[PDB]
């Protein structure tokens, strides 16, 4: 999980700007701007490089906050 | 200014139609969803009676078991006040639901019952739509039901029934008219004085239905002596309600309290927000009780109070009065007597009732397919039945035994008393289904002739494995009978599953003796399931041990022989929703409107049915399907050769179907005819029911019926006379005709001894659709097929006699002869083929062709997977006024491709060309460009049309201008790209160069010759522009070099021909374009070829889409055509060779003659147009020469867009080679 | 939006600088094309609805 | 049995596997209904058997 969370981590400091330090447990998508298109290219993201079955909308649905979304990749 | 009352009926009004007619319903969800769910609740809240209460209930799954209870009277009134309420309720939802009338609204509407309808005036009075009703209904249907059991419990204690019941109850109530109200209660009061009768047994006043008209209740005895008291002018009669009810002195709120009961409280119960218009109450208008209130004071009103219906007018007219409106509009439901209604109420109005008695009700057409009503009980359809038969070979012969009325027992044959046996017992056709020609003896006879007669069947049926969407590899079951005797009889269906290729379900039923009947009924209950689209049926009965042992089998209409005349049948029929055959246009015979059947549980000595039995049965059958006794003409029996049964039967069926009057006369009007096919070729144990199937099949299709021989001697003692009763038996043919604009209904039931009883209704074949279009097509493909030498003879033969015979029908036979024949049969390996314009062209190709055959000559299959093609697109050297303009007309898939390419072209800025496609006069007066666009379109229409045909191309082949057509079937290019090049570089090269600078000449010699004849080096004074053949070159250059050149050749002698190309390609002419031809060029989307590309340009095989880079369009358009070194590169690399069939995709055989020439004289070419031959005499050739070759060509888009020539002719059967096994 | 036939779409879509984020959508046709597209196109679609006044 | 995409163990709960064959033999025509016996008893009991074949 270690490594793949970390990948992740790189796609979504690359997508929202941030660094890696930044993205933290109670960093929320709204403050960090993940606006709706930026789920969908980042789900897409991740699905083509770390090869995981994240559905589109999880991350909106399901990830308000980073902590959600790290226990989502904890699987 | 118009308002809309609702009115519901009390007991009174009779509702067994309008239950049987709901019943029916089967286009409505809300409606059957409905009938459904209500006799659950009604057994639910059955089931809470008191015991003597539930001892006197009937047994019933559904309500169709009541009705007929109900029409007899013996229903008691627990149950009937709910079944009443159940057909107001359903009567008003299908009104407004298949209606689509607007639910009734409060702005313009209003709600009124009388003693059962006020219970259901507040369901109705809540909900504001049909879905949000049902749940208040089934409650209401609750309701009703408590409160029925409660007055009928109350009723019962006050008085018991009488000891001439009989089952019947009775009534309670009468109405007394010739006397006003109060008198009438005045004259109870003295009544009652004169006696001394308890307080809760007096008679009393239930109604007061006018000042001239009033109703009286009371016990029964009481009520009829009563009764006796009131003498004339005053008149009474006895209503058929059950219990007393609107007593003020035999019920309490407490009663109240315990009907209601059943609806838990709440806070959800919505609030009543129609108004309810009551009259009986002292107010008359109720709104916004919640619905238990509502609910409770119509209870109390139904059981406390006297319904006062004279004031129910003056009601009704004071609310619309009150609303402001001048009219109101009745819509009675079920209520009795509601035609003096409507003037009654409008009476007390302003007198401004505007007609206006219309209602436009045209339903909207429904989306296509979704017509059909739900897959849930829809008729079924019987495709084809095919079988042997007791001294008989197939049908047509079975009938022919069947006119002549002659018995089929004789002799057993020494090969294997008398007995119906069939004659030749055991023969297979071992080479067709792929077996050792020893190990046939293995498989038992009964598989062999199931599977000869599933095959002869299916053929005849004109179905053939994935070509429909119903008619799929795994959408077709088998349902086989079995009798008493993997590759065993187990598997039957399993081998015909595995041998045709069907992929789907397969059982072996048997129950008891009607294991084929059985089969049937499940395989239309699986097809009615949607399981499977279409199933073969039809069980079998042949013997293998002959076991023959008295001397007799059975007697001429009576029962003193002690054998049953048992016989041997193999029958089998087909089987599809009668939707999906008429949307494919199969031969339908019979339909199988609907299927009934019980068991019989009761037994007089061993194994019996009763009549009581029986005549439910019918009469079920007879409702589910809709249709009375009177429509129904023939009935035929199954039996068992029982001694009590297969005569006493005949007078147990006519019980239903043609009852006889109490007074004396004939209940029927047209005449009925009863048969049994046991008779002559005996009964089949396990496919009697099946035999007298197809015997019921031959009879529609023959219209006749068949003389008995029977009925011989005097008439049996337990069978009398039919003859009153509108009914008989035939000595001689007796002509049937079908109905004009009618159908005649056949009844088939089965009476095994074992109990089983299932019976069936037949139907005659929807109107037989006339076909009005004409084929335009002048030549027609007839086409055979087999699958060795023999068999291929014998069909032959067996098509040639056929012709010989209907050689005089019609002219519009042909093409029915050419679909059935091609498109609705699979196409084995030995095929043979004739082509002509009529019937006679045919029959003597087919005779000649024959005689050839038997000379001597020898049968070669075809090769494994067929020829393979090469194609070839002809350049703009050959193009005519018409180009296939036919093809534009006739068919769809061309006209929508031409279409769909003007409409590119004009997006391009292009010139349109559907003008060239339609009026064929504007070839004369057609710009350069039009033209080369009109060539490409052209091409490409024809390529994909050819395509779909079922021919793929091997290898591709063009000449300077069919390139651009050549790629784009190899897949390199999207038709867009094609088009967009081909416009563009004829835009560039018209508007950069001037027309006629250049020119070009044709010459016919060796190019050493040409050269050596000719002053000046080529290349300055003239270029070889393209190499075409070995001897065929064709030069260009300027007027003055091509003059020149002109001269000096023909000053030698050698013939030349000037072209009349006005520009010339691959010269000096198209130099100035190339920089923009490119640029053009590179925008396109080159791909990797799909198939070898014979590239003249380079001369030589591409197949890599580096060759293609945006230069090489240039390089094509620039250099030279060298057609003769790319074809022998070709040739060498075994891509071409003497076995392929070349075939050119333009106007005419130019490009083909230049292949066959390269690549040997002994290879076939073909042409799909040419100026001076209608384009369908080379296609038939064409399509001819494919499939004798071995090609799959997908024959039933050959004839999709002519709607006239669809139809499945009967053609005879397969010629098997018939070999003899038996061990 | 854009779109456009994939090839061709693709190489529009590699000139698209990195602040100019894009996406793939499941579509599988041509919409929304003034160009490709006419009355004829409206009046074949809607054929299938029979002619009636109620 | 799902294989993650990475590779992992998604199934979390145990997928025990049986068959009957082994313990009594094969009916042909039985095989179902003793099967269906042999779960209805294993419910009842709610106690997944040894298994044999080894």
């Amino acid at each position: 999980i270690g490594t793949v969370w970390r990948d992740a981590l790189k796609i979504l400091s690359e997508e929202s700007g941030l660094t890696d330090e930044e993205l933290t447990d109670d960093t929320s998508f709204a403050d960090v701007g993940v606006d709706s298109l930026m789920s969908l290219v980042i789900t897409s993201r991740l699905r083509d490089e770390l090869d995981i079955d994240f559905p589109d909308r999880a991350l909106f649905e399901e990830c308000q906050t980073i902590f959600d979304l790290r226990k989502r990749f904890s699987g | 200014a118009q308002m809309r009352v609702v009115a519901f009926g009390d007991q009174t009004y009779d509702c067994s139609e309008a239950v049987s007619q709901l019943l029916r319903v089967r286009d409505d969800a809300i409606v059957v969803d409905f009938l459904e769910r209500a006799p659950a609740v009604l057994k639910a809240e059955l089931a809470r009676l008191s015991s003597e209460q539930q001892e006197e209930t009937p047994r019933f799954a559904t309500l169709a078991e009541l009705v007929p209870r109900y029409r007899a009277g013996t229903l008691n009134p627990a149950v009937s006040q709910a079944l009443t309420c159940i057909a107001q309720l359903g009567l008003f939802i299908r009104q407004h639901s298949s209606g689509q009338e607007a639910y009734p609204t409060a702005h313009d509407s209003c709600i009124t019952g009388v003693c059962t309808g006020a219970l259901t005036a507040v369901a109705v009075g809540s909900a504001s739509s049909v879905t949000a009703l049902v749940p208040l209904a089934l409650h209401t249907v609750a309701v009703a039901v408590r409160l029925g059991a409660r007055a009928w419990e109350i009723g019962s204690c006050l008085a018991d029934a009488r000891r001439g019941a009989n089952g019947r109850y009775a009534s309670w109530t009468s109405a007394v008219g010739g006397i006003s109200p109060q008198d009438l209660q005045d004259r109870i009061s003295a009544y009652t004085a004169e006696q001394a009768l308890a307080s809760v047994s007096v008679p009393y006043l239930s109604a007061a239905v006018g000042p001239g008209q009033s109703s009286v209740s009371a016990a029964p005895v009481i009520l009829d002596a009563f009764l006796s008291t009131l003498l004339r002018p005053l008149t009474t009669t006895r209503l058929p309600i059950t219990a007393p009810y609107h007593a003020p002195h035999l019920f309490t709120a407490k009663d109240v309290q315990h009907v209601t009961d059943c609806l838990p409280p709440s806070e959800a119960w919505p609030t009543v927000r129609i108004p309810i218009i009551s009259f009986s109450r002292d107010e008359a208008v109720s709104r916004g009780a919640s619905f238990p209130a509502a609910m409770s004071e119509a209870v109390r009103d139904c059981l406390i109070r006297p319904i006062a219906l004279d004031r129910m007018a003056v009601s009704i007219a004071n609310h619309a009065r009150d609303l402001g409106k001048d009219s109101v509009l009745p819509s009675p439901i079920a209520l009795s007597f509601s035609d003096k209604l409507g003037p009654q109420v409008n009476s007390h109005l302003p007198g401004a009732k505007a007609p206006t008695p219309e209602l436009t009700s045209k339903s909207i057409p429904s989306a296509i397919g979704a017509e059909q009503q739900p897959m849930a009980k829809s008729p079924i359809a019987i495709l084809a039945a095919s079988g042997r038969f007791p001294q008989s070979s197939s049908m047509d012969q079975f009938w022919d035994v069947l006119i002549n009325g002659v018995d089929t027992h004789e002799l057993v044959p020494p090969t294997r008393g008398f007995g119906c046996w069939l004659h030749e017992a055991g023969e297979f056709d071992a080479a067709y289904f792929n077996m050792s020609p020893r190990e046939a003896p293995q498989v038992d006879p009964a598989q062999r002739l199931a599977l000869l007669t599933a095959t002869e069947a299916l053929e005849q049926a004109g179905v053939v494995p994935n070509r429909t969407s119903s008619t799929q590899k795994n959408r077709v079951g088998v349902w086989y009978g079995a009798t008493s005797n993997g590759g065993n009889r187990a598997f039957i269906p399993g081998r015909v599953n595995y041998f045709h290729k069907f992929s789907g379900p397969s059982y072996t039923i048997d129950t008891a003796c009607s294991s084929s009947l059985a089969a049937l009924h499940m395989a239309c209950n699986a097809l009615w399931r949607g399981e499977v689209d279409t199933a073969i049926v039809g069980g079998t009965n042949v013997l293998t041990n002959p076991d023959m042992t008295r001397s007799g089998n059975c007697k001429t209409f009576d029962d003193e022989a002690d054998g049953y005349c048992r016989g041997e049948a193999v029958v089998t029929l087909i089987l599809k929703r009668l939707p999906d055959a008429q949307a494919d246009k199969d031969p339908i015979q019979a339909s199988i409107l609907g299927i009934a059947t019980n068991h019989s549980a009761e037994a007089a000595s061993i194994t019996r049915p009763h009549a009581g039995a029986q005549q439910d049965l019918f009469q079920q059958v007879l409702t589910e399907t809709g249709l009375t006794a009177n429509d129904i003409s023939v009935c035929e029996m199954a039996g068992t050769g029982t001694q009590a049964g297969d005569s006493g039967e005949t007078t147990s069926v006519v019980e239903t179907l043609a009852p006889l009057n109490r007074s004396g006369s004939a209940v029927r009007t047209t005449p009925l005819y009863i048969g049994a096919v046991k008779s002559n070729v005996g009964h089949a144990e396990s496919a009697a029911g099946v035999s007298s199937l197809a015997k019921i099949l031959l009879m529609l299709k023959h219209s006749k019926i068949p003389p008995h021989v029977g009925i011989k001697t005097k008439l049996n003692h337990r069978l009398p006379d039919l003859a009153a009763r509108n009914t008989h038996i035939a000595r001689s043919e007796v002509p049937w005709p079908r109905p004009k604009n009618g159908k005649r209904r056949v009844l088939l039931n089965n009476f095994s001894a074992a109990g089983g009883n299932t019976c069936l209704v037949l139907e005659d074949a929807p109107e037989p659709e006339d076909s009005q279009e004409v084929d335009p097509r002048e030549h027609h493909i007839v086409a055979l097929s087999a699958k060795t030498p023999d068999s291929m003879v014998n069909n032959l033969t067996n098509m040639i006699t056929w012709i010989d015979k209907h050689s005089g029908d019609s002219l519009a036979t042909l093409p029915q002869l050419s679909y059935t024949t091609t498109a609705r049969r699979v196409h084995h390996r030995h095929r043979a083929v004739a082509t002509g314009t009529d019937l006679l062209q045919i029959r003597s190709s087919l005779q000649e062709q024959l005689d050839r055959r038997v000379s001597g000559e020898r049968s070669i299959p075809h090769p494994p997977n067929g020829p393979s093609f090469v194609l070839a697109f002809t350049g703009q050297g050959s193009a005519f006024a018409g180009m296939g303009v036919d093809l534009y007309k006739r068919f769809a898939s061309f006209r929508s491709d031409i279409a769909r390419y003007d409409q590119i072209c004009e997006g391009m800025s292009l010139p349109s060309i559907k003008a060239m496609f339609e009026d064929e006069k504007v070839f004369s007066t057609a710009s350069p460009t039009l033209q080369q666009l009109t060539h490409v379109c052209f091409q490409m229409a024809l390529y994909r049309l050819w395509k779909s045909l079922g021919v793929q191309a091997k290898a591709v082949v063009g000449h300077a201008l069919g390139e651009y057509a050549a790629l784009y079937a190899a897949g390199v290019l999207s038709q867009s790209d094609t088009l967009y090049l081909v416009g563009r570089r004829a835009q560039l090269m018209e508007k950069h160069l001037s027309q006629g600078t250049h020119a070009m000449l044709a010459v016919r010699a060796k190019e050493e010759a040409i050269v050596a004849a000719i002053d000046g080096p080529p290349g300055e004074a003239y270029e070889f522009s393209c190499r075409n053949g070995e001897q065929r070159n064709v030069l260009g250059g300027t007027v003055a070099q091509i003059q020149a050149a002109k001269a000096a050749l023909e000053a030698k002698k050698i013939r030349c021909q000037y072209l009349d190309t006005p520009m010339a390609f691959h010269t000096g002419q198209v130099d100035p374009i190339l920089p923009e031809l490119l640029q053009v060029a590179a925008a396109c989307s080159i791909q990797d070829p799909q198939i070898p590309v014979i590239s003249p340009a380079y001369g030589k095989v591409i197949r890599s889409a580096k060759d293609f880079q945006p230069e090489y369009f240039t390089h094509h358009c620039r250099s030279s055509v060298n057609m003769v070194d790319a074809l022998q590169s070709a040739v060498e690399e075994g891509l071409l060779d003497k076995n392929v069939i070349g075939l050119e995709i333009g106007p005419g055989p130019v490009v083909t003659q230049f292949v066959k020439e390269a690549v040997g004289t002994t290879m076939q070419t073909f042409a799909s147009i040419n100026k001076d031959k209608d384009t369908w005499q080379l296609m038939t050739q064409a399509l001819a020469k494919f499939y004798l070759a071995g090609a799959s060509v997908e024959w039933s888009r050959y004839h999709e867009d002519f709607p006239g020539a669809q139809k499945v002719l009967e053609l005879p059967a397969y010629g098997w080679a018939l070999k003899n096994y038996w061990l």
